[PDB]
């Protein structure tokens, strides 16, 4: 019953345009946690996917494959596409966004709980 | 369900398990918020008896026998 997860997923597209892109591919499951687990940046004929060197050992050309032809979809043309291990966090990927996201609303909830009286 | 008065919470709810103690059973709530679940541990004083369940399923209400949480 995560129902939560998805749904604030779903906020996380709406804000970051990269897990948007990621979405409207139709990406799976180990290759979405590959562009879920990296952050957006845009070059003018380039997306180039910076994975947290964190989880460097979840980048595997088994998701980099499809992620590239997706990529490849998305651009309509052929991108070079590699998975480079940069950890810096000034920018937030789709995945970080989501997690502060799941918290402070059961907080909320445990504040109500803890109100009822 | 989430519609309780609050009086059901001091009353009604308080008065099943008042009268009907043994066995040290912790007792656990599920209060369903729109919100989230949060779990509020009664554990005000009484140790529900088991002989509850029939008594309980008696009105409108369902109850659920989950493991309980001291044994893990």
């Amino acid at each position: 019953t995560p129902e939560l997860a998805a749904k604030l997923a779903a906020e996380a597209i709406e804000r970051d345009p990269w897990a948007a892109q990621v979405s409207q591919l139709s990406l799976p499951k180990l290759v979405e946690q590959v562009a879920l687990n990296a952050w957006k940046e845009e070059s003018d004929n380039a997306v180039c996917l910076h994975l947290r060197s964190s989880q460097r050992h979840l980048n595997n050309r088994g998701a980099q494959q499809k992620l590239a032809e997706a990529l490849s979809m998305l651009k309509g043309s052929t991108v070079e596409l590699t998975i480079v291990e940069d950890d810096n966090p000034a920018v937030r990927t789709p995945l970080e966004w989501r997690q502060a996201i799941y918290e402070e609303k059961l907080a909320q909830a445990r504040e109500s709980i803890i109100a009822d009286n | 369900t989430d519609r309780q008065i609050d009086d059901q919470l001091l009353n009604r709810l308080r008065q099943s398990l008042e009268p009907h103690r043994s066995g040290t059973i912790p007792v656990h709530l599920y209060y369903q918020r729109a919100d989230a679940r949060a779990r509020l541990r009664f554990g005000a004083t009484w140790r529900v008896s088991p002989s509850d369940r029939l008594l309980n399923d008696l009105r409108g209400l369902i109850g659920s026998e989950q493991v309980e949480l001291e044994f893990d």
